[PDB]
RNA sequence: CCAAAGAAGGUGUUAGCCCAUUGAGCCAUAAACCUGAGCGCCUCAUGAAUAAGCGAGUAGCACUGUUUGGGAAUGCAGUGUCAAGUUGGCAGGUAUUUGUCUGCCAAAGUUAAAUACAGAGUAGGAAGACCGAUAGCGAACAAGUAGCGUGAGCGA
RNA sequence: AGACCUGAGUGUGGCAGGACUACCCGCCGAACUUAAGCAUAUUACUCAGCGGAGGAAAAGAAAACAACCGUGAUUCUCUCAGUGAGCGGCGAGCGAAGAGGGAACGAACUCGUUGCCGAAUCGGGUCUUACAAGGCCUUGAGUUGUGGCACAAAUAUCAU
């Protein structure tokens, strides 16, 4: 169908009409706010993939996250303790930009529920994620058996607890069996089970 | 094809415990060797209409003045796959057989 | 039993054991295996020969169950044989038929003279212990 | 575990002519400056506070315990060894005491304390009741006020006829199927006085076996 | 001082004691009793539920995989759809009859799938189906009289109806054949073994003699 | 004298029979829950008797940083670079290039139970070889009270 | 004139903010201490800090193990195993996984895509005892795609 001509599109972004497509979009966006509501989304294949539908209470919003890697905020860039500690530029975020993207939106409008997000666009100094919202009050989501689960109040902020699919996957849990043995089903689940000391009744 | 059975005993070329093998069953996921005929039309439709790379624009000047070995270096450095540089390389080959008539 | 202990025997002694001169102070040599090759080097060397260094290949990902291979000597043999079949069983006649696998085992190894003759599947078995069943009347068949 | 250790409570030093014990912080109060966290010091933490991975239970054997229980059972046979730990059975028939399987059919305790008294096992009865007395020492205040004897052992072949005999007080009935050492032995002495009942007295050779079966 | 003993290894050295200070990391088996009491209690509480359903659905024999357990025998996750296709029923309808569907399972050999068709047949044999309608009965279904004197399986695995897993009898005592008495089975066993071990290395041989044969 | 009730509280000394308890059973019920998926009516739903594809700034790769028992790199992050799908891709715990085999099909989502409650709460219950008023929670009592500190807090 | 794209104002109907935080999920993150010194290491992917839920949470239906006669979503338990794995100033120390016995288990489903259809879809009025999974109406939303059917537990479906 027409989907296959828009997925393959977008897998040419280095094409010289691409570039000039997204070049056009990331000077706008530059001038435009941190979060942006939209009507539509700019990738209706995209959106669609990850749960969006052209119903009422879907909601798609532009979010703005700066990039580079993270500068430690110790006063006057002055560690203390061992030297493995004394890092100040070097170190990394241990969360991706996308999940960053998604609880900045999450956290900003607290009447939506998060479903996904992807990629738009980037720049030197910015880069661009469309987050797919729902609204819970809604009829239409009240009622469609497809969307029905997001109402319910254990996947409230499910953004802020790592439960998307860019949560999931800074959490490691896009690998299995010996790849994730020990992160699964959390790190600190993991550890848990390794470490408490267990004292059987007659041992 | 039937397999082979194993001859009973713990080492050897078909060792094993006997039993009546049986053949492989046809999976869904045996389509994915299966040529696609209606995918392939579709990328041919969309590489004709943006054109080339920055990449595919460079491999193709070194196979133009003869560097096939460059290109084949060049693909890999971008591509990090070996694999990956020879299927970039062959495309563009092909590319520049078609442009001559 | 708190009742039993040293410390009930010396209520009233007040050093409880540890001198007036020396003490019980709280680690006068370090923690655990500290200094094993300084100050505690005599100890390690003359009790745990071999402790320090390096020795022989890796085995990355090691998996114990590829490796299994329980063996049984020869003379070992009546353990996995019927009391009423050992008796029965003689050089020319029918013998009982040990399935070693299924009893734990995966070699014969052949120490020792066999007790009573009997036909041993095995997957493995030592070169000594399949001439001497043979002798004795028995016999060695390959399982896996 | 935070029992006793609730509080500041920091040393002084040695400038102040006190003892370099932690101290409790703050003014205004009577705890202000007083001793704190030492297991001498009122309020203080105890000494290795008490914690719950003790090891309260114990592995036994599964042959040393029905070891145990056999030699229970042997002893149980020895009048002597009856008498000698405090069993008042001077009057009955025989020992071991085996009687008919009527008694299951019992529906009243009129029924079951008249039958006590025909085969003489009432004297111990007796010798349990006389023994009731408020527990001595600091179990009385705990949910231990009451001791007393422990009386004859009756055995039945099955969990059924007992309901004549739940009330009588110095009576404790027991499945020939699961016969507990604790019971057979209290105190750890052997020569509890069992009476038995003949269904149950029969199954003991399957039970428990021969020297040889 | 020190003398002759084991080096220690007993590791504790992070904060699992709870103190003051510290809340712990320890797991103790204070409640294994009430949980074992309630386990049995929910057991049988859901027999009574689901009565007169067995307590759990039938179960597949497997063979353990490694190669030090592949002689023996337990209950699989669930029947194939080819071992349910063998015995005539849909895979849908089985799971509605208490039957494990496992669609992951293959069927690499014969003898393995014989002994899972064996127990479908012998289930669907003793399964009394009750009726939608016990008025108007559908063929396939059980009378009223069969629906009466049902009873619940309640066993352990689920398996009073097909029996425990089956495992292969213990050969009869025989004679030592001539062959037997005379061939040297370490030798032919070793052969073998050598075949594997050094074929690498053979056939390099022989590869590069074909490269001096020009 | 009672006991299918000996059960441990109260009562002016130590109580089976002074009191209360200790059992069959009886009565009353918003909804929800369970019961030939309980059973009727109206309404509305509903079962049975030929080729193509499958998730892209994604996976990889490089550098840096971190984490891991994971060691020529176990996961992850930032930037750069960035696929395949014409037996394709991923995994197969020593790096590379080949060619054979085995398993599986990432980059979208929901899902009960078995598990935690290591200083939580609501409504109830069962206990203890524990402490016994300098003990046991700080607090058996108008206790986080009186009192102290500008305050964070401290605290009988 | 008007349209529709983008963006505003107001009316109408709703939701978020705070509390709790033992357990659980995400981030951030020390040092004392141990190494008889100390910097890698250790304490510890812990305390403190910032966020977010629920009666549990998280995980979960194979881009999984294995290398067998093969197993078959997730979670947990014994064991694997303080390990002839491994990591480590190869020092101090650290340190899992598959298999096996079990607990639980009616355990499986949805979208996107591809084909065939195509507004059969959703809200809002109104009526039926009814804010019906119903009828009728509705440009309001939606063709920049809502729904339907079939995709290995499958082999037609659609009218009667
Ligand atoms: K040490
Ligand atoms: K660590
Ligand atoms: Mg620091
Ligand atoms: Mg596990
Ligand atoms: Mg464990
Ligand atoms: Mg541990
Ligand atoms: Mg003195
Ligand atoms: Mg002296
Ligand atoms: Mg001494
Ligand atoms: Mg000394
Ligand atoms: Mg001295
Ligand atoms: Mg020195
Ligand atoms: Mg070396
Ligand atoms: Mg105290
Ligand atoms: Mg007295
Ligand atoms: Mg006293
Ligand atoms: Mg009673
Ligand atoms: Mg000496
Ligand atoms: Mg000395
Ligand atoms: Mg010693
Ligand atoms: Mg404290
Ligand atoms: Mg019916
Ligand atoms: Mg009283
Ligand atoms: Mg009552
Ligand atoms: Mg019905
Ligand atoms: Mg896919
Ligand atoms: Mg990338
Ligand atoms: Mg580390
Ligand atoms: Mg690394
Ligand atoms: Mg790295
Ligand atoms: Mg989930
Ligand atoms: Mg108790
Ligand atoms: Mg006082
Ligand atoms: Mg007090
Ligand atoms: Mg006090
Ligand atoms: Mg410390
Ligand atoms: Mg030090
Ligand atoms: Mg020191
Ligand atoms: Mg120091
Ligand atoms: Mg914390
Ligand atoms: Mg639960
Ligand atoms: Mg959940
Ligand atoms: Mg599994
Ligand atoms: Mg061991
Ligand atoms: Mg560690
Ligand atoms: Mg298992
Ligand atoms: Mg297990
Ligand atoms: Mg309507
Ligand atoms: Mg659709
Ligand atoms: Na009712």
């Amino acid at each position: 169908g027409a989907f296959m001509y828009l997925n393959e599109l977008w897998k040419k972004k280095s094409s010289d009409v691409m570039r000039f497509i997204q070049r056009i979009r990331s000077w706008e966006f530059r001038h435009q706010h941190t979060v942006v509501r939209l009507r539509r989304p700019t990738r209706p294949e995209k959106a669609r993939m990850l749960g969006y539908k052209t119903k009422q209470g879907f909601c798609v919003f532009r979010v703005r996250v700066r990039r580079g890697g993270r500068k430690r905020p110790v006063h006057k860039g002055i560690t203390y303790g061992k030297p493995k500690t004394s890092g100040v530029l070097g170190m990394k975020l241990n969360k991706n930009n996308q999940a960053v993207a998604e609880q900045r939106l999450g956290k900003r409008f607290g009447n939506l529920r998060v479903l996904n997000s992807y990629w738009v666009n980037m720049d030197s100094t910015f880069k661009w994620y469309e987050v797919i919202a729902v609204d819970p009050m809604c009829k239409t989501i009240r009622r469609d058996p497809r969307i029905n689960w997001i109402v319910n109040s254990v996947h409230k902020h499910r953004e802020q607890r790592g439960l998307t699919s860019a949560g999931r996957k800074h959490r490691g849990l896009r690998h299995k069996g010996h790849k994730a043995s020990k992160l699964r089903p959390s790190y600190r689940a993991a550890w848990r089970r390794n470490n408490r000391i267990v004292f059987l009744r007659k041992r | 094809s039937a397999p082979t059975p194993r001859t009973g005993i713990i080492a050897g070329f078909n060792k094993g415990h006997v039993t009546t093998r049986r053949p492989r069953q046809p999976s869904p996921n045996d389509r994915f060797a299966v040529p696609h005929k209606h995918l392939r039309a579709v990328k041919a439709i969309i590489a004709d209409l943006v054109g080339l790379s920055p990449l595919e624009k460079r491999v193709q000047e070194f196979l133009r003045v003869g560097k096939e070995k460059r290109a084949l270096k060049y693909c890999k450095k971008r591509l990090g796959d070996f694999t990956a540089a020879k299927k970039k390389r062959s495309k563009m080959e092909e590319a520049l057989r078609h442009a001559t008539k | 039993p708190t009742r039993f202990k040293k410390c009930r025997h010396q209520r009233g002694s007040t050093f409880c054991g540890y001198g007036r001169v020396g003490k019980h102070r709280k680690h006068e040599s370090g923690r655990g295996n500290a200094g094993g090759m300084h100050h505690h080097r005599i100890n390690f060397d003359k009790y745990h020969p071999g402790y320090f260094g390096k020795l022989g290949m890796d085995h990355y990902h090691r998996k114990k169950n590829p490796m299994w291979k329980p063996t049984i000597n020869l003379n070992n043999l009546s353990r996995l044989i019927a009391a009423e079949e050992a008796a029965k069983a003689a050089k020319g006649g029918t013998l009982p038929v040990v399935d070693l696998q299924s009893s734990g085992y995966a070699k014969l190894l052949g120490n020792g003279h066999i007790q009573v003759p009997c036909i041993v599947k095995a997957r493995y078995v030592s070169k000594l212990a399949d001439k001497k069943i043979r002798k004795a009347g028995g016999a060695v068949v390959l399982q896996a | 575990r935070l029992s006793g250790m609730n509080h500041s409570a920091h040393s002084w030093g040695t400038g102040r002519a006190v003892a370099r014990i932690p101290r409790i912080s703050g003014g205004g109060t009577s705890t202000s400056g007083a001793g704190a966290f030492g297991n001498m010091c009122r309020g203080g933490r105890m000494f290795a506070p008490t914690k719950i991975f003790r090891r309260w239970h114990r592995k036994i054997n599964l042959h040393q315990k029905r070891f145990a229980v056999v030699s229970a059972l042997a002893a149980s046979s020895v009048p002597s060894l009856v008498m000698s730990r405090g069993h008042q059975i001077g009057n009955v028939p025989e020992v071991p005491l085996v009687v008919e399987d009527s008694i299951q059919g019992y529906e009243k305790t009129k029924e079951a304390m008249a039958f006590l008294k025909a085969i003489a096992a009432i004297d111990d009865v007796n010798r349990v009741n006389d023994s009731r007395e408020i527990r001595a020492g600091r179990g009385k205040m705990r949910n231990r006020r009451y001791v007393a004897r422990r009386g004859p052992m009756l055995v039945m072949p099955n969990n059924k006829g007992t309901r004549a005999f739940r009330n009588i007080f110095g009576l404790d009935l027991a499945n020939v199927s699961a016969l507990n050492l604790l019971h057979l032995a209290p105190g750890g002495h052997v020569g509890r006085f069992v009476i038995w009942t003949q269904s149950a007295f029969e199954q003991l050779d399957k039970i428990f076996g021969t020297f040889t079966e | 001082p020190k003398g002759n003993n084991a080096i220690p290894h007993v590791h504790q050295k992070k904060h699992w004691n709870p103190c003051s200070s510290q809340k712990g990391n320890v797991k103790v088996f204070l409640n294994q009793p009430a949980q074992k009491h309630r386990r049995r209690r929910l057991r049988l509480l859901k027999a009574k539920k689901v009565f007169p359903r067995p307590l759990k659905a039938l179960r597949p024999q497997v063979n353990c995989p490694t190669v030090r357990h592949n002689m023996k025998r337990r209950l699989g996750r669930g029947f194939s759809p080819a071992e349910l296709k063998a015995a005539g029923l849909n895979p849908q309808y089985a799971a509605t009859i208490g039957i494990r569907v496992d669609s992951r399972r293959k069927n690499k050999s014969e003898e393995g799938m014989n002994v899972n068709v064996q127990r479908l047949k012998t289930y669907m044999s003793k399964l009394v189906l009750f009726p939608m309608n016990h008025k108007k009965v559908q063929k396939g279904e059980a009378s009223e009289e069969e629906v009466k004197a049902a009873t619940q399986d309640r066993s352990r695995f689920g398996d009073a109806a097909v029996g425990a897993v089956v495992y292969p009898s213990a050969e009869a005592p025989r004679a030592v054949s001539a062959e037997e008495k005379s061939m040297c089975v370490y030798a032919f066993l070793k052969k073998n073994h050598s075949a594997v071990r050094f074929f690498g290395t053979r056939s390099s041989r022989a590869a590069r003699k074909e490269a001096a044969k020009e």
